[PDB]
RNA sequence: AUUUUU
């Protein structure tokens, strides 16, 4: 039968370890798990599995875009910073927005900014003018783990533009992650 | 007999009173969460009694292996346990030409010289226990080029010996564990030393367990030519060490009556 | 969107102590969501974390 | 002869009290010898009991 | 790492 611990009566103090899915009841109740959808939505994997806006950068030359990629703190992506740990797959989403050229992208978790000045082997995938392209950059990081939290948490992305002519422009980059492993939760954030 | 059937006098009464609806009410007694229990933790050497403990708490589906699978260290597992019993330069001191036989190289504290400086791999637990027990693998080495000879006298001397050493005839000091080293032949010798003393235990930082020494067997015959400047070098490893009593940081205790 | 529903707590029987105990203590209140709990959409942001 | 070792009680967290409670507390410390104990050589006195 | 999908 039902014992006065799962009507109620408890002690905060006896919680640990962290992680109880205790069940709790009362005359004419239940848990009642009716779905809607056929698959979840607050499934790590299809949540991020979503992309969502970073960050644009307008470009007159043929000069490089270098940005410390990190986790938001606006979008559905906010979710990650209920965690401390990340690493996987990181899908990121460029649009090249220019009239008549190419758009060198590359992706990286070397702090260095001088093993970027090539871009010999940091993948330089080409997006034609007026194109967009979504590349899948591989977890290529010296450390095991990310803080999720820290300015660089991902990896660095460069945006060395190939122009023709007098021709200028802007590259809107959104981003998304593929399979994501997350580890020890961390307090909910605070509001601005 | 009472005080407790608060349950089954609630939960029965509703089920015989009940109609299509089923019961209206359901009653549950039992103990709290809190219960009046004693806990007791015992880590090394240590005892933590608890009369008022609290269900211990644990991170998410955690791993305590502490096991870094991708060994970032390429090391043994036991390595900072086994250090202390690393081999290390116990002494190092030069072969003066015209010295005659019988005359003493150099010596070494045994066992305290292992802790030597704050610089050796023992020194660091030796400090936090007083009693000892270990034994020892010696390896005395001495380099001379071909063209020069000599022989020197590697012997390990108990407490006993290292007390009465005035009242005992060199060249009988081959009897114990020693190694004549003939130069120009042997560039080290190898001494393996298990503990020797009157007592069980030995005070850490202590003489005791008597000391290592090195003579001069034959002078050193350097012809003109040849070099002059002979270094002996005395090196040690603990084939087995031992640390029991525990005490104050490096503070002189008694272990002797 | 809409109010969960109104939230009271009442008193029932006086606080009651003595001479060595407090004639007022400190409560907290904690929310989490049922075994039963799911959530759907995602939709935009109405205010930014840090 | 050498004594048994240095014996020390320190305080860890202060002894807590109320109105009808005392301040301080008296303690007790006995000595007796393990399950292992053994004794072996009888020897000469060095006190005389009464 | 059915850590694309069954």
């Amino acid at each position: 039968t039902m014992s006065p611990n799962e009507l109620g009566l408890t002690s905060a103090q006896d919680d640990g370890p962290l992680g109880q899915e205790k069940p709790n009841y009362f005359l004419n109740f239940r848990s009642m798990n009716v779905d809607i959808f056929t698959v979840s939505h607050t499934k790590v994997d299809n949540l991020f599995g979503r992309a969502w806006f970073f960050m644009e950068h307008t470009f007159t030359n043929e000069g490089q875009w270098r940005v410390p990629l990190e986790f938001p703190k606006q979008g559905h992506g906010s979710l990650s910073l209920l965690f401390a740990y990340f690493t996987g797959e990181l899908n990121i989403h460029v649009l090249f927005l220019s009239e008549r050229g190419f758009l060198r992208v590359a992706h990286t978790y070397d702090t260095s900014n001088d093993r970027v000045n090539f871009l010999s082997s940091n993948g330089v995938i080409t997006v034609p003018a007026g194109e967009q392209m979504t590349l899948s950059a591989p977890y290529y990081s010296n450390k095991p783990l990310r803080t999720v939290r820290d300015n660089n948490s991902l990896g660095y992305l460069m945006c060395k533009p190939f122009l023709t002519g007098t021709s200028t422009g802007k590259i809107e980059v959104y981003l998304s992650l593929r399979c994501p492993n997350f580890f020890f939760p961390l307090p909910a954030p605070k509001v601005t | 007999v009472g005080n407790e059937i608060g349950g089954n006098l609630l939960t029965k009464v509703a089920d015989d009173a009940s109609n299509i609806l089923g019961p209206n009410c359901f009653a549950t007694t039992a103990e709290p969460e809190n219960k009046n229990v004693v806990q007791a933790t015992t880590t090394v050497n240590t005892t933590n009694l608890t009369q008022h403990p609290s269900a211990p708490t644990m991170p998410f589906s955690p791993d305590f292996s502490n096991v870094d699978n991708f060994h970032s260290m390429a090391y043994d597992i036991t390595t900072g346990d086994k250090n202390p019993s690393k081999l290390v330069r116990l002494e190092t001191h030069e072969w003066t030409p015209s010295w005659a036989r019988g005359y003493q190289i150099t010596h070494v504290e045994l066992p305290k010289v292992f802790w030597d400086h704050q610089d050796k791999p023992a020194y660091g637990q030796s400090r936090y226990f007083a009693a000892v027990r270990c034994g020892f693998h010696f390896q005395v080495q001495v380099n001379v080029n071909q063209g020069t000879a000599g022989s020197a006298l590697v012997v390990y001397e108990p407490k006993p010996v290292v007390t009465y050493d005035s009242k005992l005839e060199f060249g009988a000091f081959t009897n114990l564990p020693h190694v004549l080293m003939n130069l120009a032949e042997t560039t080290q010798a190898d001494l393996c030393i298990p503990y020797v003393a009157d007592t069980n235990y030995v005070k850490t930082d202590s003489s005791d367990l008597g000391q290592l020494k090195v003579y001069v067997w034959t002078p050193l015959s350097i012809p003109t030519g040849s070099a002059n400047q002979v270094d002996v070098t005395i090196l040690g490893s603990l084939l087995q060490l031992d640390f029991q009593n525990p005490r104050v940081f490096a503070q002189d205790v008694n272990i002797y009556d | 969107g809409h109010p969960i529903g109104l939230f009271q707590i009442e008193v029932l029987n006086r606080l009651t102590y003595n001479s060595s105990s407090p004639s007022e203590v400190y409560c907290i209140v904690q929310g989490k969501m049922g075994q039963d709990a799911r959530f759907f959409c995602p939709t935009g942001s109405v205010v930014t974390f840090q």
